[PDB]
């Protein structure tokens, strides 16, 4: 589920950028510093909707630099294991499918995928379908998946589906 | 108590008679220890007979004769 | 002593220690209590030799030792050790033992349940499958060691957790005799 | 640590508020026009790209009355926020579904009363 929630960052503005429009270039900063950036803790920040309080700027002996601790207001997602959410597959190979689930991506290995289906490599776009055709999963498609855990590196989550599962695939 | 033990792990008959049998659609009985198994890997087939499964598809079926839990199972649906 | 006693201690002593166990426990069961000097002499065994052996006993609890005091009849101090069968220690460590048996043979079905699949053949270092999708390589498309640049391997992690198992359950099987001793002994 | 199906998470996002995929919609379209406005300035990250397409997909309610409507009425039956949130996002058809894809939504309303709630939710619910 998406989460709005207040997040804690500190500015280190440089004094360069002292004076005038100051708290105008520490919102810029934030927002430059904070968005397109991930954290294993919170997951992908989207966008500062606000900003709860811009902290009194501690000058950081020596360094120069005036580190401001500010308290914004942020969008996030973070996949929880246990929980089926909505998803769209991006990639489909022989290995497994590859899905986006807003800013995180999943992957359903083939060991998860239902036993009824197949992958049809002789299809152009490459397919699972099941024996009897009544379904079958592709690329950019509407599917529901079972996040089985949560995975975060280099600044990235990626998650495992399972269409194991009653009311999972195409939806 | 009765049951002599299953063909995949039959330690838990003689451990203790609290535990009960898992049912699968392969009319084949397997048992607590044996889920734990095929949840880290394999779990889309039969440990031995291979047939394809959704995952664990286990469910608690406490009678000695498979022919008669998946009959069971066949009762309800049909 | 009921003689469903002596044949546990009897079959669990020959199944799992050697014929110098054996021998002294029957000693032990054939006399409710003798002399460390007279299993000695009787054994013909040197005094470390059975004295390891009895400390082994001791390690198991499965018999106790007393000390007696006395002077002899010129006069000298004498120290003797009397040593006699526990069968109820006995029965109780023997139940933990095995027990413990099933923890450590669950421990084992575990380690064969956590064993890491994933391996590389360079360094011959074994890979999670949590972790090798961290070391997944996209511009090359598979597995592949970090520190070895190298391709890694897969297939070989089910012939330890096959091997293991048939020891792990064939000692299930084996074990029935003394667990049938057991339940006529747990009066 | 954390499980939705267990109702189990950490206190970081337990006075966290749930969004939905269409609330959420409404906040990048606002921040798309931000952004659109006072041209020259930096241009959106893909993460804003992508999470927009994502959710303007799955959007079940493109009108903020429906919205607003859905939230104060959810807000009145004795159900958790994530419930909730669940529930008007995931809008399953029927009672079965909803206590098959939530484990915790048993024992909380009766079949008629769930039904009722999930007939609704459809009723509010536009289609296109
Ligand atoms: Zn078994
Ligand atoms: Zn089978
Ligand atoms: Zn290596």
């Amino acid at each position: 589920m998406f989460y709005h929630i207040s997040l804690e960052h500190e500015i280190l503005l440089h004094p360069r950028y002292f004076g005038p429009n100051l708290l105008n270039t520490v919102k810029q900063k934030l927002f430059t510093e904070v968005e397109g950036t991930c954290t294993g803790k919170y997951g992908f920040v989207i966008a500062v909707t606000t900003i709860d309080n811009i902290g009194a700027g501690v000058i950081q002996p020596g360094r120069g630099f005036v580190l401001y601790p500010v308290k914004y207001k942020a969008i996030v997602f973070r996949p929880f294991k246990g929980e089926v959410v909505d998803a769209v597959v991006t990639q489909v190979n022989k290995v497994g499918l590859f899905t986006e689930i807003g800013p995180m991506s999943c992957f359903i290995s083939r060991h998860s995928i239902p036993s009824e289906m197949e992958f049809d490599p002789n299809s152009n776009p490459p397919c699972y379908k099941t024996m009897d055709e009544d379904i079958v999963i592709q690329q950019d498609d509407e599917i529901r998946l079972k996040i089985v855990g949560t995975r975060v590196d280099k600044n990235d989550i990626f998650a495992i589906g399972s269409l194991m599962d009653d009311y999972l695939g195409l939806v | 108590m009765d049951d002599q033990g299953c063909p995949r792990c039959k330690t838990t008959k003689y451990r203790n008679p609290s535990l009960k049998l898992m049912v699968n659609v392969c009319g084949h009985t397997l048992c607590e220890s044996c889920v734990d198994l095929l949840f880290v890997r394999g779990a889309g087939n039969c440990p031995e007979c291979g047939t394809p499964l959704r995952k664990s598809n286990f469910r608690v079926q406490l009678f000695e004769d498979p022919t008669v839990d998946k009959e069971v199972e066949i009762r309800k649906k049909v | 002593v009921p003689a469903a006693l002596k044949r546990l201690a009897k079959y669990v002593i020959r199944g799992f220690y050697g014929i110098e166990h054996a021998l002294a426990l029957d000693i032990l069961i054939r006399n409710s209590c003798v002399k460390e000097e007279d299993m000695l002499e009787l054994l013909k065994f040197d005094r470390k030799q059975l004295r390891s052996v009895l400390n082994n006993l001791k390690g198991d609890k499965f018999i106790k030792c007393r000390m007696r005091v006395e002077t002899a009849a010129d006069g000298k101090t004498t120290r003797h050790n009397y040593y006699f069968i526990n069968y109820r220690t006995l029965v109780n460590v023997v139940k933990y033992k095995l027990d413990h048996m099933r923890r450590r043979i669950e421990t084992d079905e575990r380690d064969s349940t956590n064993r890491a699949s994933f391996k590389c053949p360079v360094c011959s270092s074994t890979f999670t499958d949590l972790e090798a999708n961290q070391l997944f390589d996209p511009m090359t498309g598979t597995f592949r060691c970090t520190f070895c640049h190298t391709e890694v391997e897969e297939d070989e992690s089910a012939m330890p957790k096959k091997d293991a198992r048939t020891l792990l359950a064939r000692f299930n099987e084996q074990i029935e005799p003394i667990y049938a001793l057991l339940r006529e002994t747990e009066d | 640590e954390e499980d939705a199906s267990q109702l189990i998470f950490p206190k970081e996002f337990e006075t966290a508020e749930t969004l939905l995929n269409s609330e959420v919609h409404m906040l990048l379209e606002h921040r798309k026009q931000q952004n659109e406005s006072a041209e020259d300035e930096q241009e959106l990250s893909e993460v804003f790209m992508k999470t927009l397409n994502y959710t303007a997909r799955f959007s079940r309610f493109k009108n903020r009355e429906t919205i607003a409507s859905v939230r104060s009425l959810l807000l009145q039956k004795k159900l958790h926020k994530f419930e909730l949130a669940c529930l008007a996002n995931l809008c399953p058809e029927t009672a079965e579904e909803s206590k098959a894809l939530i484990p915790s939504l048993e024992g909380r309303f009766e079949d008629e009363e769930l039904q009722q709630i999930l007939d609704d939710i459809q009723t509010k619910r536009s289609f296109q």
